[PDB]
DNA sequence: ATCGGCCGCCACAGGATGTATATATCTGACACGTGCCTGGAGACTAGGGAGTAATCCCCTTGGCGGTTAAAACGCGGGGGACAGCGCGTACGTGCGTTTAAGCGGTGCTAGAGCTGTCTACGACCAATTGAGCGGCCTCGGCACCGGGATTCTCCAGGGCGGCCGA
DNA sequence: TCGGCCGCCCTGGAGAATCCCGGTGCCGAGGCCGCTCAATTGGTCGTAGACAGCTCTAGCACCGCTTAAACGCACGTACGCGCTGTCCCCCGCGTTTTAACCGCCAAGGGGATTACTCCCTAGTCTCCAGGCACGTGTCAGATATATACATCCTGTGGCGGCCGAT
């Protein structure tokens, strides 16, 4: 979570950023996959198939 | 002269901005006056701290997030992009929850 | 005391969606995923209820929807525990 | 020619078969073989009662039953009668354990 | 003996009866693959857990009672066996 | 289970049975929705568009 | 020109097949009696967890002013959903081949499982004290308004075949 | 032979959005201080579990038949999948409404806390009877063999569309 705080240039670790934490690490999604964290939100996750065709 | 923008990139732009945000979507007061109309149902006269209601807030929205996700995965399997009724059926299905 | 399933709007659901990852989003969305908000809602707002009978008050208190959605099987951090 | 049924007739038939038997489907010797081995993987010179793996056999037809009644609804939903491992994926990924 | 190549003992027939009993009309060829794939986790995940419950009651037998606590943790119970 | 062993014109309760009493009764189904009974199967279920027309 | 051949489609039914249903056998698994013993029950006491009254103030709800971000509504379009059709490929069915699962035997032994000894490890009790929590404060990290660079979006034009069709 | 429109590729410049960068305020996190109550230490028993030994259960190992079912090969046709045509429904955007938010205040419902009583259960002791291991009967049902009834793929007759022919 400091490391998602330093990455957001931030020295106070936030909700957001244990969200980040746990979920960008996979045995902590692992532990905490049926656990909601408030004020955290989802990955910034998009799937390919939505953006459009920029070739 | 008057600028309009594809429909595709406005979506995804609102994507990015709502899956960078951390800030609760739906309205306070409406929320807070649906979970009053369901509690009504139960007991008569409920009272709720606020951080109650925060909390169903968060786990509401929470839980909503995650379904989209799941709906979104099944229109994508389905080769759309636009998600339907169908698409929240099956995942409720598959995840067990209808009852 | 009705139309308050219908204060879950359409552009607030819309802005769920887009959380989500949403592209596009039918018209039939909308009543139905109020639907489920409101079947979701009825189960955590039952346990919750139970909780605060067991207790003998007449608040709901945070711990009470911790210790329900808990209960359901998704826990929620950061309202006491 | 001597007679030969549509794949459908015969497919519904075995559906209906099977949906009516309750005997374990997959053989109980390879299953305890694909135990031992798997459990090799932990420790050596492991020993196992029958009824464990008449357990272990059990639930491991009854998670693939289930998981075959999601995949199946994966692909009916995608306009399909024919599994695929993107109806598996899509099936696993909706229950959460990808 | 190190045993090895015991998936392929998971059949193509034995994977269409569970089919069957699943309700699947047709099914393709990498259906069985994928199968023995998801089945291999899964009793990875299963045997893993009991095994740890043998460790712990200082044994070498692994019990059905073990395999019900391990299936009962992971929330599929499983009755038959005790509990 | 004794209604299903009825159905099925037994007087002894096979796991079948049970299987049968609990998944189609609704609240049972809900009470043991992630639970395994063992030799019971599942109910017989054929999707409508698998039919043949 | 209308009329038979042929295809499309519907449909009506010999015929092979799977399966719902009728008896016979034999089992071995379920039901029941018996010994018995260990856990269920009755009685009694101690006390401490729990029931109940009062208090008070926390904080929950109700009410109003404005304002403004947000919700509702219309509208034009465009792009994705949906239906249809053709290609093909790859899966299911059937038959022969054959690999091995299953059942039935016995032998052995590692190890589950129960019993006795004791000892060392933890509950229980008091003193004490220092670490952890309520309260306060101040200040700097975070939130936020504004400006410029930038950075992707998108449409207009220029050239470009190219495609005809009037 | 002709140039008038029409989709493609490239590129350029408006244009809205976003990133970056400071500037200012603000309010909650870091830190200091009292204190108070539970963490710690010392000591005492009690019994849960570590350990040795014995047993005897079933788990692994091997072998022999036995067909049940897996493996492989051809084949054919039905569904997967790509392409295309349509159309309609949702998405961006402008305009209008609207109630959500802030914030400010007021009255009171009850959350919580403390005090005191009180009675319900923890624990011992004794007695005794219902539950479990073990033994023995007995009949419910799985299955083999018997007709034999739906059922479905297909063989083929018939009605109609149509299509070409003499
Ligand atoms: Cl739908």
């Amino acid at each position: 979570a400091g490391n998602a705080a330093r990455d957001n240039k931030k020295t106070r670790i936030i909700p957001r950023h244990l969200q980040l934490a746990v979920r960008n690490d996979e045995e902590l999604n692992k532990l905490l996959g049926r656990v909601t964290i408030a004020q955290g939100g989802v990955l910034p996750n998009i799937q390919s198939v939505l953006l459009p065709k920029k070739t | 002269k008057p600028h309009r923008y594809r429909p595709g990139t406005v979506a995804l732009r609102e994507i990015r901005r709502y899956q960078k945000s951390t800030e609760l979507l739906i309205r306070k007061l409406p929320f807070q006056r649906l979970v009053r109309e369901i509690a009504q149902d139960f007991k008569t006269d409920l009272r709720f701290q606020s951080s109650a209601v925060m909390a169903l807030q968060e786990a509401s929205e929470a839980y909503l997030v995650a379904l989209f996700e799941d709906t979104n995965l099944c229109a994508i399997h389905a080769k759309r992009v636009t998600i339907m009724p169908k698409d929240i059926q099956l995942a409720r299905r598959i995840r067990g929850e209808r009852a | 005391l009705r139309d308050n399933i219908q204060g879950i709007t359409k552009p607030a659901i819309r802005r769920l969606a887009r959380r989500g990852g949403v592209k596009r989003i039918s018209g039939l969305i909308y009543e139905e995923t109020r639907g489920v908000l409101k079947v979701f809602l009825e189960n955590v707002i039952r346990d919750a209820v139970t909780y605060t009978e067991h207790a003998k008050r007449k608040t709901v208190t945070a711990m009470d929807v911790v210790y329900a959605l808990k209960r359901q099987g998704r826990t929620l951090y950061g309202f006491g525990g």
